[PDB]
């Protein structure tokens, strides 16, 4: 939630100024950082669905090792 | 799509600022700070969605976990008693 | 002030240069920005994030934020890398560490993960059909739930069935009589819970040795409101002797385990008292 508190600082930002060069650098950097967070976002979304596929990968795997698993308890 | 909608807004505040610290008339700035605003809640809402998107994705990867954690275990069962069962026929 | 930046990303793009061309607040926020980008953008396209991360350490709060960016945007084994990397990468090096460590201690599954658990939790301390007795079953697993909660041994009715319980197990513990040469012809971390199996269990040792240290973990910690009756202690006193003769009747050297078991009993008492 702190992208909402810093969408409210650029807000706060931007009814200072326009009621100075210094508070225009401080929006720039306030804008290239919720740029960067919102490319974050997107990112974990990505590592969340690699993870998804990394468990239904591994899910299938179990299964093979059961059915292996099985056999060689009546075997022995 | 979302995220290049997010940077064409940041770039439509980015050139509404630079319009602001040019001119740096009253209804120009108030021309600009209802373009600014707008741009401001459609960034609070691309905020939102983006929030919403990562809480469904990682109680999306969280039940799967769980699944995957139940299944490993009846594995473990049944490879420990492989091992004992090999342990008693090596004994006998 | 994008041209700022822009020279920046041209100074990393290599540490000399780099050192050269960075050349008071606002260049580093720049910088943080730049290194931002430049790590964004290498985790678009592993290595390269660990020589850009040794660049921000050969710099210099921003590799803390920069690492915890980097962890939140991989999935599994690069995470565990950069881990190694961490513990390689020490120098004495605050929050951010544990919030970087609770991320990942929550992001993780605790079953083929336990290993990786350890080595955070260290990371931290570093810093800072067949027929089935039924009956046997849930009387055995009632005594583990009052093994988890050792506060509920205070009261009549749990203490009674405590007592019901353990003296039950206790008798069939003193009635198989293993009397076990076959050990000289993935490891299990909890127990199985698990009707079906309960009695390969119990033709093994060292489940019944986990079993009997746990009574002697539970009533070494009772020794230390929360009265107790004279009949239980006398009661306490009987049942420590017998698990001490059980656990010397366990076919591998059972005199010297309960010997290393009594000393470290007493150094456990002697560690209480302190705290």
């Amino acid at each position: 939630a702190g992208d909402d508190r810093r969408i409210n600082l650029l807000v706060k930002s931007f009814i200072k100024w326009c009621n100075g060069y210094s508070q225009y650098q401080r929006m720039l950097s306030t804008l290239s950082q919720c740029e960067f967070s919102m490319g974050k976002t997107l990112l974990v979304y990505d590592m969340n669905l690699r993870e998804m596929e990394n468990y239904e990968k591994i899910y299938k795997e179990i299964e093979c090792s059961i059915a292996g698993a099985h056999e060689k308890i009546a075997e022995c | 799509r979302d995220y290049e909608l997010y940077k064409y807004t940041c770039q439509e505040l980015q050139r509404l600022m630079a319009e602001i610290q040019d001119l740096k008339v009253a209804i120009e700035i108030e021309e600009r700070r209802i373009q600014s605003c707008v741009h401001f809640m459609t960034l609070k809402k691309l905020n939102r969605l983006a929030h919403i998107r990562l809480k469904k994705g990682r109680d999306q990867t969280h039940e799967a976990k769980q699944k995957v954690d139940a299944y490993h275990l009846q594995l473990q069962n049944l490879l420990y008693e492989v091992m004992h069962l090999q342990k008693e026929i090596t004994k006998c | 002030l994008p041209e700022a930046r822009t020279r920046f990303t041209k100074s990393t793009r290599n540490i000399k240069p780099l050192l050269s061309t960075f050349s008071e607040n606002e260049k580093k926020c720049t910088l943080d920005q730049a290194f931002r980008g430049i790590l964004e953008e290498e985790i678009i396209n592993e290595n390269v994030l660990a020589i850009i991360s040794l660049a921000i350490g050969g710099v210099t709060s921003t590799p803390f934020v920069l690492l915890g960016d980097v962890l939140d945007c991989l999935p599994l084994d690069q995470c565990d890398t950069i881990f190694t990397f961490v513990e390689k990468n020490v120098a004495t090096w605050k929050n951010y560490l544990l919030r970087m460590c609770n991320d990942l201690l929550r992001r993780l599954s605790k079953s083929q993960n336990t290993v990786f658990c350890g080595r955070i939790q260290l990371f931290l301390a570093r810093l800072f059909s067949i027929p089935i007795d039924y009956n046997l079953y849930r009387k055995f697993w009632s005594l583990q739930d009052y093994f988890r909660n050792p506060v509920q041994c205070y009261e009549k009715i749990s203490w009674k069935t405590f007592l019901k319980y353990s003296e039950e197990v206790l008798a069939v513990f003193k009635s198989y009589k293993l009397d076990d040469k076959m050990e000289e012809l993935v490891y299990f971390a909890k127990f199985l819970t698990s009707e079906k199996l309960m009695d390969l269990q119990l033709s093994d040792s060292n489940f019944r040795r986990h079993i009997l240290l746990q009574y002697l973990i539970l009533f070494q910690y009772l020794k230390g409101n929360y009265v107790l009756t004279d009949e239980q202690s006398l009661w306490i006193e009987d049942t420590t002797k017998s698990v001490y003769q059980l656990l010397s009747e366990n076919p591998p050297d059972g005199e010297r385990f309960s010997k290393m078991v009594e000393h470290i009993l007493n150094t456990e008492e002697n560690w209480n008292s302190w705290k």
